């Protein structure tokens, strides 16, 4: 084996999913030939 | 009241509980513990048994 | 395996060696939750577990 | 599926036979066998029926332990006749300062759901009565009866009666 | 197990014999007996029905203490019929400034499920009915009906009427 | 006891007699009366059957103002026979692009349980259906029909439908 | 609308045909065949029934695994003979020392609601019974048992039955 | 009042017609139209029974998507015959490589509680069944079956059967 | 009798047992040929 051994567990409640990515934005990725809202 | 001679009287009768719970299979009481025990003992190890030399 | 037998002579072997995979991460907990109370004529007294960790 | 484990008669574990052969209809109708206590079951494999017009049923006495005005009562009844004696099936309310051989000239009457079908007849139900004694130094009988222009034939059945007073507890594996 | 507790009609503690010994059916179906407050029982152990086509009726008067527009009204009813006169049997909803002997030419009818065999019919239920006057100065009836090509028969039975503007307590021995 | 207040029909409050002295059964089954609204009870003292296969049927249209697709219809009915017409009854729902008078080619069926005993029989069921029309353009029509290979006869009864679009209050004294 | 999710029987998932061609009803009744277990469905497509006074059950062994006094035992039937052989059903309680063959002197009988009608019967019920041996190194037995004053007929149908010491689990889509 | 918005069929939405005229009852029962997806109902205005001894039925397929063992399968039917062929109806589990035209020598039967009348049948109930194949490599069918020792007559109805591994959703005005 | 007369009633919640075994770990019990997961 080699290097983990860590944990995990919070407490709290488990509140729902709220977006599905976003941790860190870098550059565009669309482009659909002007704005879209 | 209770009946019998003195010796059922001062023992304790199980029947006379049975109309204060609801029927169950766990009986009249339950319990869910956990037994931390510590032995200070003069034993070889695991390793040692199982090696010849 | 055959890391077990190099390492006991005081070696090391890489995983390219043994063409393993490399361990990066492990993570470990238990799981816990609460109870729901049955409240009609026939479920009072009854109780369901929610595990939610 | 779970299981139901609420019903409407909750019978009394114990049945008696009908100690008697034969019975008359009447407007004073008799009672088939001694009223007891709070709960009764009563079975016939065989019991003749004379001609006659009235009825005849079976009853049980009413406990007075508990002081409460209102109580529920149920009955689980399953009777074959022969011919078919056109007949309408009812619970009877009376009262009596000495054990009954017959019913008085005053009593109530109230409507059960059965299902009859012709010389069939099937009812599980319960209805809520006055149990208390109404005149001082009496006792109440509740029973069930039944009324016809009776001609001579025959039947076959059981009638189960219950005062709902105290619970009765089941085994219930989830709980 | 557990007892149900939860009915459908809740009869009156007291019951009434019919003060008549026969009837005819026609259009203006008469009514059987004197018309009386919230509830009321009627048995009858020999009712003779003469030839004639429409019906008759047991009803009851309607409660206005309570300032409430649609209420409930339950019926409990077992009739057994000598022969077969095809029949069906209704709750009907009629007005009248006096006390009526018939059934005026306006009235409402409801369904019922009842259990037709032959004969015979029982039935236990309860129905939603508007009980205001709809018009000034007027009672409201309302009554438990059977219509049919009727001919010369003989019948017996009880009919029980309800109108739920309170409720009926009863004992119970867990709570 | 408790008083039940859950029902399954909840009927209209108005009554409409039937205009209209015969029907004969087809593969193009008649409407009896025009149909209205999203609730309506028939009562006909007296009709009149000729012989023929097929059926007919009372309905109503299905109302439109609310964008919901699956909706609960109810029935409660109760029709006799002077005969015994083996026959089977269900719940039909089909389409038109203007008033119908008969059944058209395509259409469905559903059951119900109701309670056959010989010429008599009763209902008091609810079953979802969806209700919007399928096709732009185009009325719904839900009906009660009575399928069989009818000979000369006689009926009468009752037939209620009624469509769970709003809820009915009532009064309970504890609440 | 909503799934019920709750019945009164459950049946056992495992039929059984009958070893046996023909029965002889007396006041010794005989099994049909062995007992086992705590839950058994038995079929037969034919049945003679020899002329006989007395009756005949199909029955199952109690289990004594759980020690709690009262339990409910369900039943599912169907039965239909060839003629109208007036007869009664019931729930017999029984005791024996051996595997049995008949129907002991000493038993009880409970009420259960049926639908007679003629040749035919069906039932779909459910009634709570002391299960524990009342009498020590003894084995019970818990059948459904059909009686009367039968004649040379013939039947077919299915019986089930089974005692809840234990819960079954369905498919809930929401849950 | 309320109403009751929980149910124990939940018919299909589209019903098909019988693409057959007559059938013939045999040990091998056959099955009377092809079987389909999880839920079907199938309505025939006219069907001919000639003489034989076993029975004839209408079956689905049972789908396996979701992994769960046991599942609950409802059904809805009313069957009317011109005679009265003594007959009982149940519920049959069977498994088959291939599509069947009759039924295998292996099967299980179940009880539900209809509405025998003669030559009249109706029903409406759910039954918990294990679902999965039992046996690799195999499909499983759930079927109405109707058993007796048949003469030549003739029968009318529907049958509706499905199996609950979805829930239907219906509007509710109060939620 | 000896030496004990002790008590011990606590406040709190009823929490799930968690964890068969552990309260003070001694020596090696199980040789597989490895590690194992």
């Amino acid at each position: 084996s080699k290097g983990k051994k860590r944990s995990g567990a919070r407490p709290g409640r488990p509140q729902p999913l709220r977006g599905t990515k976003g941790k860190r934005k870098g550059a565009r990725l669309w482009y659909v030939g002007g704005q879209q809202f | 009241p209770p009946s019998g001679d003195l010796q059922e009287r001062v023992l304790i009768r199980h029947h006379d509980y049975d109309q204060c719970f609801q029927s169950v299979q766990l009986l009249q009481w339950n319990s869910q513990v956990k037994f931390n025990v510590t032995v200070y003992r003069n034993l070889p190890t695991t390793r040692d048994s199982i090696m010849t030399s | 395996r055959y890391r077990d037998v190099i390492s006991s002579f005081g070696g090391k072997t890489s995983y390219d060696a043994d063409n393993r995979p490399l361990l990066v991460m492990r993570s470990n907990f238990w799981a816990s939750g609460y109870d729901v109370d049955g409240t009609d004529q026939t479920s009072l007294g009854q109780f369901s577990g929610r595990v939610q960790q | 599926m779970f299981q139901t484990f609420i019903s409407r008669h909750n019978s009394n574990f114990f049945s008696d036979k009908l100690v008697a052969t034969s019975v008359t209809p009447a407007s004073l109708a008799p009672v088939l066998q001694t009223p007891k206590a709070a709960s009764s079951t009563l079975y016939f494999n065989q019991l003749t029926v004379n001609a006659g017009n009235g009825g005849f049923l079976h009853c049980i006495q009413m406990d007075t332990s508990v002081n409460a005005a209102n109580q529920v009562v149920s009955v689980g009844a399953d009777i074959a006749f022969d011919a078919d004696p056109k007949f309408f099936a009812c619970l009877v309310r009376f009262e009596s300062a000495s054990v009954p051989t017959t019913l008085p000239t005053d009593y109530d009457v109230y409507p059960l759901d059965g299902r009859h079908d012709g010389g069939y007849y099937t009812v599980k139900d319960c209805v809520t009565i006055d149990v208390l004694p109404r005149e001082p130094g009496n006792n109440v009988y509740v029973g069930f009866m039944v009324w016809s222009n009776f001609t001579a034939t025959k039947c076959r059945g059981l009638v189960s009666l219950n005062q709902v007073i105290k619970e009765i507890i089941c085994l219930q594996p989830l709980k």
